[PDB]
Formats: C-alpha cells, structure tokens, sequence
C-alpha cells in the first residue's frame, strides 16, 4: 500500500535507534551497504528516506552482533529484518496500520529493540 | 590407461582420473566452482554436472564430473539440452542471493562467478528474455570486514564453495576459518582472529569471488588495468 | 487360515511393540522374565557370523529407516576378515515429521534393541556399537543408558559374552537437533565431532565409516526386528507381507484421527485398516494422506488409496513411497498449499548448506514462493516457476534431502494444482481455521 | 569450567577412540548447556583446547545445531513444535498465544527472567500434538489451551515441572481424543 512508504520511514527510525545505542554503550555502528537500486539508479527517480539498506552494531574486532536490513524498494514480500549472527535468531518485522511496527503480533518498540541489542552485545561481542 | 569418449573426441587417460579432468583434457568445458588445483574435490556447488553412458546406457541422474571417476568405454555428454538447461539453472541458483557489487567489487573481470554466469547461464529455449526470476529480498549480512591486516572478508559475496576452509585444513594445516550456522544462513567465520598460519594469503587467490580479497591491494586498480609481470620471489631460497 | 499374513489375521503375532506400555518393561529382569537375551545366546554359541547374515538375507528384511534397502544384503558388504575394528551404528536420530516409531522402542524395551545390536554386531564382526539418539529424546536417552549399564553388569555386554570369544559394548551419543544427522553418512560426521555434512559416497561407509573403519548403519526398527528373526525362523518373518515387502512394520498415524499413535502391523495391511480399525477413523473430512514419512509425496483421500497395501511396492507404483510408515492425514479444512508451505519451510530450515541446489534452491527460492503464493500475494506466474524449479533440484543435490523437499511438492501439484492457482488467481491467503482445543 | 568435574571428561572421552577426541565436542557442549542455560565464547575456547583442535572448528560445530543457545535463555526455555503434524493440531494458534501473552520474541527473555521461546521441528510425538519440550526434559505433551495455562501457571509458581498436575489425560504410544 502506502504502508510501504511507512515501512521505510520506520526503517529510518530503526536505524536512528541503532546509531543511538551505538554511541551510547560505546560500540561501533557501521553502514554495511547501500541500496543497489539507488547506486545504479540513473536518470530514474528516487524518493526513499535513505540509501542505507544493511546496517550492523559490531564489536571491538568488528564482528557484528546485531544485523538489521530492509528489503529494496523494487522487491516483493517486504520486511525489515533483525539477525543475531552466530546465534541462529532471525526476526522479521512487518508494518500494520494504526498498531505500528510489529514482529507478528508483538510491537517492536525502541525499548524492546534496545533490550535485544544488549542481550546480544553482552553475550555475543568478542571484544 | 583408459578409453574415454567425451563428446565426439576419444581420449586415453590414467585409471584414477576425474571425469572432469577427462573433459578438460579432451578439450571441452564445464562450470567449475568448488573443485580446485590441489584441493580435495567434493561435489559441493554442483556446477560440473554432466551426463554419463557406460556400456550406450544413459545414467538416470546427472553426475558431478569432479568427483566421479572415469571407467573404460565411458561416454560423457557435456552438450545435451538436458545438461545446459541444468547448468543454466545451477548458475541461476548461485546468483539468487548474490549482492550486485561488480562495478564496485574488487574482484574485477577476474571473477569465476561472472565468467561462468556469462559462459553457461541464461538458457536459450526453443520473446522478451528474462534475466532474473527471483524477485524476493536478497541475503544481507556482514560486509567489508577485515579478518587480518592482509585479508578483507565480504561475507555477502561468498558462494559457499569450500575452497578456503578446505585449503586451511589441508595445505597449511591451520584451521582458522569455517562455515557457521546452517541452511541459507551459513557463512564464513573465525575465532582465531589474526589468521595465524603463515600461509593465509592463498585463500585470496582461490576464492572464486570477491569475498576473500587481498586487502594489501584494496581499491587500487581493476584487474585488467594492471600490468602483470611474471617473475620469481627471491625473499628466501625456494 | 491357509496362505499369507496381511493385517488383522488371527495368526498374526505381535513382536516388537509387544511389551511397549507395560509397567516396568525396561528392567533387565522384565526382559529375562520374558525370555531375555536367550536368543542372543543361542546364535553366538551355535550359528556362525555369516550364517546369521544368510538368515536375515533370507528373511527379506528391508531398512526400516525409510530407506528400504535389503538389510541382509547390506551386511553382506561388510569386510570379511581383515582385522580392522568394525563399528555398528543405531540410527535413533528419528526426526522425520510424522514419524515416531523408534521412540517407544528405546523408551520402553531397550534391551530388545541391545540384543538386536549384539546379533547384528556379531553378524558383521563389530566389537563396538554406538547409538545416535536425537537430543530431544530425553527419556529414551535416559532409558538406553540405564539398560546398557544393567546389561553391562550381569554380563550381557562387554568382556567376553556368553563365554563365547566375542566381545561387544555400546555407547550412547546424544545429538542436538538437526534432521540431517539422520542421513547415515552425516550421522558419522556429527558423532565424529565435525559439522554435520553428508559425505562423498564414492568411498562407502561399509569400507570407511566411523573414524575410517568399516562400519554399517541400521535403523532402530531394523535392528530390533533382528531379534525375532533370529528367534522364530526367517520363515516366520516371511509368512508375513507382500511379495517384496516381508515382515511386520511399525506403522504410525497422526493428524485429525480418533486415536493416533503407533500400531504394529504386518507389512501390507491396508491404509483403510490402519486409518479406521485401529485409529478409529478421522474426526474431520480428509483430502490427502502422507503415506511414509513427510518426505513422501501426498496421496488423495480416494477409495482406491484407502484400499492400497502399505508396502515397498504398492505405494511405489502408486506415485508415492513408504517411508517410515508414519502416515499423516490432512483435512479439507486446511489448504494443501498451507501444508507444503510448512513442509518445505521445514526442509529449508533443516538443510545443511553444502549444495547450491538446496541451500539456495529450496531454502532460498522455493520457501519464498510458497510465502508469496500463500499470502495471496502470488500470481499464476509464481506457480509455474515453483513448478519449474523442482526438476532443477530433484535430480542433482549432494544428499537426498533436497529430493525429499521437492517430491511432496511435486506430488502436491500433481493432485492439487488447482488449489494453488486458486489462492493466486483470487489473491486470497491460505485459510486459518481454528485447529486447537 | 570443566576443570571442576574432571570425572566427567574422563568418562565421555572414554566412549570414543584415542584419535577421535573431536567426538567429545557434542557432549561437552551439551553439559555447558544444561548447566548455564547457554554457551559462552569462553566455553568454546576451552572445549577447543580440551578436545584437541582450534576454537574456530569448535565454533562451526556448535553453531550448526538447534538445541545449543548462544544468548542467555530463561529458566524455562519453551521450545514449541511447529512442523506439519502439530500444525493440524493447532500449533500456530498456540505459538501466537504463548508469544502474545509472554510478549517475547525468540531472541528475547521475559522481564521476570524465566521464559524464552523458540520454534522447533517435529519432536517425534505427533500423535500427542501439539507438543512443547521445556528445557532438556520430557515433552509436555498435548498442550491444549487449558493444559497450557496450567503448565505455565505451574512453573510460574516455582513448581518443578516433573510434578505439575496437568488437567486432562494424555496417552503413551497411542492416544484417545474426545
Ligand atoms: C536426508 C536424510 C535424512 C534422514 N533422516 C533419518 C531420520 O531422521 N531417522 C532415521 O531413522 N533415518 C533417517 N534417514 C535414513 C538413513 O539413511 C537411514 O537411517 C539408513 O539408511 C537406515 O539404514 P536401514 O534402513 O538399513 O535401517 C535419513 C536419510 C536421509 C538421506
Ligand atoms: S564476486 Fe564477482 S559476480 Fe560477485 S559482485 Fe564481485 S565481481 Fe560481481
Ligand atoms: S569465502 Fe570464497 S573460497 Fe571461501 S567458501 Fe566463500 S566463496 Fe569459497
Ligand atoms: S541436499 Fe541440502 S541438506 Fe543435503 S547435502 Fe545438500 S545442502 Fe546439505
Ligand atoms: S565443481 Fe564439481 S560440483 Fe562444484
Ligand atoms: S509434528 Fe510436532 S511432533 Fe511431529
Ligand atoms: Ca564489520
Ligand atoms: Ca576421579
């Protein structure tokens, strides 16, 4: 729908939370990659909130412990995704009108996220 | 020595020979991703498929030419539509989750994935041709993350040949790399951080793609742009 | 009566699950009080190793691991007298959806298993065996260990069995949840301490398995069936079943039926008999039934199907195949797509990641299709592709897992293509009926 | 960690040959789990030296399997079956409810700190569906909506699982539904 537009808007947010947690707890944030459908977009138009598509909260050695990404504008079955590497944990966040950002039925709030990030940082960071 | 007919060419070839090396020796070709000079063949990626007859009686399922041995009086078809159609698909699968970096990717025009993609991929059936069938979200992970000061690893690119990990346990004997989770999620990782062995640099030269790359020469020139000068290293006696 | 055993016959004698569920059935004493290791004894003392093979090759026993390979023949490949250590392995990694027969044989009558492996051990010159049990089978694990200790004590295991110069011990290795560990060649790597990848079979397990030594691998039910075969002649075994499916099979049925669970039955009894006589018939209307394992192509709920003999032949030439004999019924109230949506997402999650065709094919492409088409986000085109992917995979992977993910889909299209085009053509997701009380 | 219980290493290393020490990797990992709720990088570094190989090799091996967790798990880690057979028994509705209620995603752990969740595969007791395995022990079989609130409320009151009264009757290797 135009819920697509709202998803990316939320993905911008999810990123702002990441950058916050990053500088907050003293651990590295890194843009992993930008949307190809932007880089190789030419005269073609683009009205998406960012270029950033894959991001990570990495540790001292650089090894990521949180991985977030949203699906490119031209793709199908769009979802914004969380992945705790090395620990077989994958979260697929969708978007519902009026309710908000959800992982199924449960909302994904700045609180809940920050929680997930910590659990991972504390148990999964190498340095 | 053994009598083996490739397509239309017949060739003598020692007893414990690879059907693959049979084909190449006859002067033919097949998509080659996981096998490697000096490393244990395993039929991993499944590119070097062929068809085999052995009496003519046609084997029911296609074979991994890289791990099937030659036998006396063996026909090896590497041109049948059935075969091309299969390689075509296998290539499609390999490209299915890849990251779209080429112009920016340091693997330049010296990349086994590109070449075979162009070489065998996109099957000609017999209207507007379709370059890509898979319209879903690609696999996104870690990227441009240096394992040591000399090797920079890009997990996203990796195609899961076993070349690097396999090399490590075999040539140097220093297991400092190996796949992590399973399924579509597996990836190359380590827990021995410096990449200890004094022979790590070779994985850069084996890696079919741009995952394992020489960081010492990151982003200098594209691979054709370089002026190659064959010579001898004289740092030590070997 | 007159001729051949094929179901609810009166001359049918329960063997394997005979004591299952009976109070205190695992005690070493409960096994001996019912004619315990007395069969193991006879065989070791009298019959030669080779002779016991021939009695099993003669019996017509086929791998109850779902495989279906002639187990007499299988042992016939083990090296003669070469002096290498030989290993026997029990594939108790029972983890193929809808299949739960091996669980209770471990949980309740382990000594039956032990006696079986003793025979089988002697049969192939294996001085040592391992049992790989899935790490979810807590009870079975606890029970096996116990029984192996009891038996180790009173001298049914180890040093020098029955005064006869053959020795045999068992060790139990718990897995940790990964369907793939059930592929014989994968099992060895998992247990051996490596990542659970299946191996290059050009160099076979029979001449190089566990740590390089000639090993053989049989399923719980197979090794347990060896006990009654050595007891009452191979001829007793053979008086049961079809022309190529000899013996008694532990069939298990699950899903919306009155009383699900395991039912010992003679190979060949009809689906109808199982679904109705023992299980007490469905509680819903049914549309299809997955005959063997999950890895078996579904069949429609027709009369001619219900009246089909559950055998390694009658199911064969009927499109499907008898896996672990673990039937699953599927109600019209749930979409056939929703069902495969699930099964494949299973194989997708359960893939090891060695093959392009499987790692990317099934776990990447395939599963996603179902998602699209099963949220009514699909078009007619999607179906056609899912259709096309199949033959690109089925043929060539490294291990049969991919085959297992494509068959039941392939099969589902063959009998329900319309059900797929429906949710597509009408942009309707799969139905979500209320299914639990 | 294993410096403590030397009698355990001794015994398990014994189950396998002198050359295949690697075999012990699985059972060692196993213990660290049932003891600490999850496996720490340190444990792997240890198990590595212990079993005679590299930390990398042991990592690869451990991250392969589903049971081992690598982030902290609650006291009671509910693993829910999701495979077909349990689906037709309501397995999804249960997972929706169990999650919706506890408010936890798979990665997370309940605020009170005693409940983690995780979907698993067919646990080989389809006839008694839907099925939940709790920690490393016996299946809480036939989780009806009612039965579930009972298994929940029971653990929530500290009651050791192996003796919680579960409303209703549920069979062994054959099961009657009414
Ligand atoms: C991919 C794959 C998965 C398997 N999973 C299981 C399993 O979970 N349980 C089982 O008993 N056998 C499983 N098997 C069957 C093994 O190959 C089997 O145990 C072996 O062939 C049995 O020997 P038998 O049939 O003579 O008893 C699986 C086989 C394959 C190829
Ligand atoms: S590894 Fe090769 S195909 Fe992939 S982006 Fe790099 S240059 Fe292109
Ligand atoms: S990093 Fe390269 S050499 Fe290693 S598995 Fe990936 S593609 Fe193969
Ligand atoms: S078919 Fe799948 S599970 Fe089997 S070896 Fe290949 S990738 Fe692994
Ligand atoms: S090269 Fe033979 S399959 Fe990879
Ligand atoms: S499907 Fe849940 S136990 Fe088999
Ligand atoms: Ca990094
Ligand atoms: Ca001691």
């Amino acid at each position: 729908a135009s819920s697509e537009r709202e998803l990316y808007e939320a993905w911008v947010e999810l990123l702002s939370w990441m950058r916050e947690y990053a500088q907050a707890k003293g651990v590295r944030f890194e843009k992993e990659a930008d949307f190809p459908d932007f880089i190789y977009r030419m005269e073609r138009p683009y009205d998406l909130p960012t270029t950033i598509m894959t991001a990570s909260l990495s540790d001292g050695l650089g090894e990521p412990f949180l991985l977030a990404d949203v699906s490119p504008r031209h793709a199908k079955l769009k979802r914004i995704g969380l992945r705790l590497p090395r620990a077989h944990i994958h979260l697929h966040a969708h978007y519902e009108p009026g309710k908000g950002l959800v992982t199924g039925k449960i909302p994904l709030t700045k609180e809940r996220f920050f929680a997930l990030a910590d659990r991972a940082r504390e148990a999964l960071a190498f340095a | 020595m053994v009598r083996v007919k490739v397509n239309d060419r017949i060739v003598e070839v020692p007893p414990g020979t690879s059907v693959m090396d049979a084909v190449f020796h006859a002067g033919y070709d097949v998509p080659l991703f996981c096998s490697e000079k000096h490393l244990s063949p395993i039929g991993a990626c499944r590119m070097c498929l062929v068809r085999i007859g052995l009496p003519i009686q046609w084997q029911p399922k296609l074979a991994a030419s890289c791990v099937t041995a030659v036998a006396d009086g063996m026909v090896v078809d590497t041109l049948s539509d059935v075969v091309r159609e299969a390689q075509a698909g296998m290539v499609e699968f390999t490209l299915l989750n890849h990251p779209l970096d080429c112009p920016t990717c340091d693997k330049g025009g010296a990349c086994e994935l590109q070449d075979r993609t162009v070489e065998y991929g996109l099957y000609e059936k017999y209207e507007l041709p379709v370059y890509t069938r898979f319209e879903f979200t690609r696999r996104h992970v870690d990227k441009h993350h240096p394992l040591s000061p000399f090797v920079i690893l890009d997990r996203e690119r990796c195609i899961h040949c076993k070349r690097c990990v396999r090399y490590f346990e075999e040539v140097p004997g220093d297991e400092v790399l190996d796949f992590i989770e399973r399924g579509v999620h597996t990836f190359i990782g380590t827990m021995d951080f410096g990449l200890p062995s004094g022979f790590s640099g070779n994985i850069t030269d084996i890696c079919p793609v741009g995952a394992l790359l020489d960081l010492t020469a990151r982003f200098r020139a594209r691979n054709w742009e370089m002026e190659e000068t064959p010579t001898t290293c004289a740092l030590c006696p070997v | 009566t007159g001729p051949i055993l094929s179901g609810l016959d009166p001359r049918f004698e329960r063997t394997l699950y005979a004591h299952v569920g009976k109070e205190g059935s695992w005690t070493l004493d409960y096994y001996l009080r019912h004619g315990g290791y007395e069969t193991a004894k006879r065989v070791l003392k009298e019959k030669t190793p080779d002779e016991v093979i021939e009695e099993v090759k003669r019996s017509g026993l086929r791998g109850r691991g779902g495989a279906g390979f002639p187990t007499g023949l299988k042992w016939s490949f083990m090296p003669k007298d070469d002096g290498k250590q030989h290993y026997l392995i029990c594939n108790a990694d029972e983890s193929e959806p809808g299949s739960f027969k091996d669980r209770y044989i471990l949980e309740d009558v382990p000594h039956l298993l032990i006696e079986g492996m003793i025979l089988a051990g002697y049969a192939i010159r294996a001085t040592v065996g391992y049992i790989y049990v899935r790490g979810e089978y807590r009870r079975a694990a606890d029970r096996l260990e116990q029984a192996i200790k009891e038996a180790r004590a009173r001298g049914y295991l180890g040093k020098n069995l029955f005064g006869t110069d053959f020795s045999f011990d068992l060790h139990v290795h718990r897995g940790a949840g990964a369907y793939i560990c059930g592929e014989e060649t994968a099992l060895m790597n998992s247990l051996e301490g490596l990542r659970a990848n299946p191996r290059l079979k050009p160099p076979f397990p029979a001449q190089s398995g566990l740590w390089g030594k000639p090993t053989t691998i049989n399923n719980v039910e197979t090794l347990a069936s060896v006990v009654p075969i050595m007891e009452r002649g191979a001829d007793w075994f053979a008086q049961m079943g079809t022309e190529q499916s000899k013996g008694m099979k532990l069939y298990q049925i699950s899903g919306p039926v009155k009383r699900p669970g395991v039912y010992e039955l003679p190979m060949g009894t009809t689906f109808r008999e199982l679904i109705y006589e023992w299980a007490g018939g469905p509680l819903e209307p049914i549309q299809a039934i997955i005959p063997g394992g999950s890895s078996t192509p579904p069949l429609p709920f027709t009369e001619e199907v219900l009246d089909t003999p559950m055998s390694y032949e009658h199911l064969q030439a009927k499109g499907s195949m008898l896996g672990t004999g673990g039937v699953i019924l599927i109600p019209e109230r749930v979409s056939m797509v929703d069902a495969m949506w699930n099964l494949t997402r299973f194989y997708a999650h359960e893939s090891c990641g060695k093959c392009t065709p499987c790692r990317e094919g099934v776990a990447g492409f395939m599963v996603n299709l179902f998602a699209k088409i099963g949220t009514g986000q699909g078009e007619e085109k999607d179906v056609e592709n899912l259709e096309a992917l199949l033959p690109l995979i089925e043929g060539r992977s490294f291990c049969p897992l991919a085959d297992a993910a494509v068959w039941p889909v392939k099969g589902s299209l063959r009998h329900f293509k319309d059900q797929y085009l429906a949710l597509a053509r009408e942009k309707r997701p799969v139905p979500r009926p209320s299914l639990w009380r | 960690f294993f410096d403590d219980k030397q009698d355990f290493l001794e015994e398990t290393f014994a189950k396998y040959p002198p050359e295949g020490r690697r075999a012990a990797i699985m059972p060692l990992l196993r213990r660290v789990q049932q003891e600490e709720g999850w496996i720490r990088p340190e444990r792997i570094e240890e198990i590595a030296r212990l079993v005679g190989t590299t930390p990398t090799e042991v990592m690869g091996v451990a991250s392969f399997y589903s049971y081992y967790q690598f982030v902290p798990t609650g006291k009671y880690h509910l693993q829910v079956c999701a495979t077909l057979s349990c689906k037709l028994a309501g397995a999804e509705e249960l997972w929706d409810y169990l999650t919706e209620t506890l408010g936890i995603g798979p990665g997370e752990v309940t605020p009170d700190g005693l409940f983690s969740v995780q979907k698993v595969e067919c646990l080989g007791s389809c006839h008694t569906a839907p099925v939940i395995q709790v920690n490393d022990e016996p299946y809480v079989e036939c989780v009806t909506r009612a039965r579930l609130e009972a298994l929940l409320a029971g653990l929530r009151a500290g009651k050791r699982l192996e003796e919680i009264e579960l409303p209703g009757k549920c069979g062994h290797h054959v099961h009657e539904v009414e």
